[PDB]
């Protein structure tokens, strides 16, 4: 089959500035009887479908805003976004369709924006999880950046370091912020072993992490 | 108003077949070729094949890497195209659609379904358990716990509540799925409203409601 290959395989663009990505085929996509090039590129928002920008190398889809240029002839293309938007994340995909079809491998396109600080909440195990025999304790840390962050749990001074999973969400499509659960699984005998919870987030914006707590006792 | 529907798709046992279907309306199905495509969790869009139209003769190809093994047929009686799967791995977990599709000429005939998540696993279906998480705005939440295939669908007040969301990806441990999702909503809504999570598992067909509740 035909291959297909796209660089970057991701970056990060601030809003407002300009982000051209590239794809080669293996073979020339030129249709000598229609003198068109099959090739197309699509664009996939998070947890969407696919989405036509650009048919025939170069010519947009009805609607779609005209900072999506796409240029190339033959074995190298490039598809242009002149002034990223914050509606702009996605993986972009390249697809030949001149001989059966291929995708390239993507160009996933983060936003790139000032560093924030996150908002912190905390939630002991419910009472309903701690009838069940289980207990998880949950940290929310709301719309900062960027994505990788030192998140700890302090249990009575002492930093737990085992049964802890963190999860994040989609870049937000309008402020470019990332937001992330922390959850402490313990057995319920380990979780009334002790008192103090805390979850903390040190984040690059200040040397003092964010910090929320509870005391067991005095649930 | 052109719809694509994927069905017969979920959680399915390593080593057997499966297949897939998808229904098709608001457009002439016998003129248009028809493509599946997958994509794995966290992996790029994979072209699978295509059956051609009624000028054609309704031939079909296959990717290099499914070919022999997949096969593609559809049933122009009832609008609706196939995808058969067989000697299934975990690895053929994916996110499977359908596509309108015609000549390359005209690729701007492209639709895309919505796609069906398959499941390739030996684990078995186990509903969630779901907890509350009660505390200018406040931050509410609900934990959807040991659950077994993906997907859920977690709502807030039957889904009139979308904005100030954060519903996280799942996290497989142990054969089962966890998650939680957060709603943020002025102090002034709650608790002087109610606010609800409700959250749908088809596999295991459960549809579960939570209040928040101060405490």
């Amino acid at each position: 089959d035909i291959v297909m290959t796209q660089s970057p395989s991701s970056l990060a663009v601030s809003a407002g500035e300009k982000v051209t990505m590239n794809c080669k085929s293996s073979q020339s996509l030129l249709n000598s009887r229609t003198r068109k090039n099959y090739l197309a590129w699509y664009q996939q928002k998070p947890g969407q479908s696919p989405k036509l920008l650009i048919y025939w190398a170069s010519t947009r889809e009805s609607g779609v805003p005209d900072r999506f240029t796409g240029s190339g002839s033959g074995t190298d293309f490039a598809l242009t976004i002149s002034s990223v938007q914050a509606e702009d994340l996605a993986v972009y995909y390249c697809k030949q369709s001149y001989n059966l079809r291929t995708f390239g491998g993507g160009t996933k396109l983060e936003i790139k924006r000032a560093d924030a600080a996150p908002t912190v909440s905390i939630f002991p195990p419910s009472s309903e999880q701690l009838t069940s025999g289980g207990a998880s304790v949950v940290c929310f840390l709301n719309n900062f950046y960027p994505k990788d962050i030192n998140v700890k749990w302090k249990i009575d001074g002492s930093e737990r370091q085992n049964g802890v999973l963190n999860s994040w969400t989609d870049q937000d499509s309008k402020d470019s912020t990332y937001s992330m659960s922390s959850t402490l699984t313990l057995t319920k005998d380990e979780y009334e072993r002790h008192n103090s919870y805390t979850c903390e987030a040190t984040h690059k914006t200040s040397t003092s992490p964010i910090v929320k707590s509870f005391n067991r006792n005095e649930c | 108003e052109v719809k694509l529907v994927e069905s017969g798709g979920g959680l399915v046992q390593p080593g057997g077949s499966l297949r897939l279907a998808c229904a098709t309306s608001g457009f002439t199905f016998t003129d248009y070729y028809m493509s599946w495509v997958r994509q794995p969790p966290g992996k790029a869009l994979e072209w699978l094949g295509f059956i051609r139209n009624k000028a054609k003769g309704y031939t079909t190809e296959y990717s290099a890497s499914v070919k022999g093994r997949f096969t593609i047929s559809r049933d122009n009686s009832q609008s609706s195209l196939y995808l058969q799967m067989n000697t299934l791995r975990a690895e053929d977990s994916a996110t499977y659609y359908c596509a309108r599709d015609h000549d390359g000429y005209y690729e701007r005939f492209a639709y895309w379904g919505q796609g069906t998540l398959v499941t390739v696993s030996a684990a078995k279906t186990t509903p969630p358990s779901v907890y509350p998480l009660a505390p200018s705005m406040v931050t509410l939440g609900c934990l959807v716990k040991g659950y077994f295939p993906e997907p859920v669908t977690v709502t807030w007040n039957s889904g009139s509540l979308s904005s100030g969301v954060h519903t996280f990806p799942a996290v497989l441990q142990s054969d089962l799925y966890t998650l939680s999702s957060s709603v943020t909503v002025p102090s002034s809504t709650w608790p002087s409203e109610t606010v609800t999570c409700n959250v749908a598992h088809p596999a295991s067909s459960t549809k579960v409601d939570k209040k928040i509740v101060p405490r």
